[PDB]
């Protein structure tokens, strides 16, 4: 049995920390809702 | 129940004290996430009951209460925030500039960030505050790191 829990505000952060790179993939999604690489 | 716009942490008590299995957006009446982390089974809000509304295991969401909400999408140039919500840790923005996900009938944008499952639902979002998309639903790329689709929902 699930149950919710309110963990705040959906706000920008101006000053939060920066990080990830941003890759191009090639990807498929399947019927199951599935993401896999294409090559 | 709390009905307060907002991120929420979604909760199960049937496994080992309480377990974190995912996250979710408030707006406009209506709670949004991903089908993985709910199975589009009923939930809990204090003594109410959020009951599902519309959902779909290919796109990965399910929204309870009422129609998909969210609409606003990512303009394909500027950096957004994954507003994360971790297991038992307190919510944290984390600037990213989005890769890009190319399939067969389109191109979606994706952010390579890296936490628990039970994360899956947190919100990403644009400068204005706006909600472009969940977070949970991806894949592994080579060297075992993650990356996400920011997926996003149609407002009828
Ligand atoms: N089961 S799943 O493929 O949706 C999944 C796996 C790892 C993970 N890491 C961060 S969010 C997340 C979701």
């Amino acid at each position: 049995d699930m149950y919710i829990e309110r963990a705040g505000d959906i706000t920008w952060e101006k000053d939060a920390e920066v990080t990830g790179n941003s890759p191009r993939l090639d990807v498929a999604l399947d019927e199951s809702g599935d993401f896999s690489l294409v090559e | 129940g709390e009905t307060t716009d907002g991120v929420y942490r979604v909760m199960t008590r049937r496994l080992l004290g309480s377990t974190q299995v995912g996250v979710g957006v408030m707006q406009e009446g209506v709670f949004h996430t991903m089908w993985h982390v709910t199975k589009g089974a009923a939930l809990r809000s204090g003594e109410g009951r959020l009951d599902p509304y519309w959902g779909d295991v290919k796109q990965d969401l399910v929204s309870y209460c009422g129609p998909w909400k969210l609409d606003a999408a990512w303009d394909g140039l500027s950096e957004v925030q994954l507003l994360a919500v971790p297991p038992g840790e307190r919510a944290k923005n984390i600037q990213t500039l989005p890769g890009i996900f190319k399939t067969k009938d389109g191109d979606i944008g994706a952010v390579a960030l890296d936490y628990p499952a039970g994360t899956s639902g947190s919100p990403i979002l644009d400068k204005c505050g706006r909600v472009i998309g969940l977070y949970g639903n991806g894949v592994v790329i080579k060297n075992g790191s993650y990356v996400s689709a920011i997926t996003q929902g149609k407002r009828e």
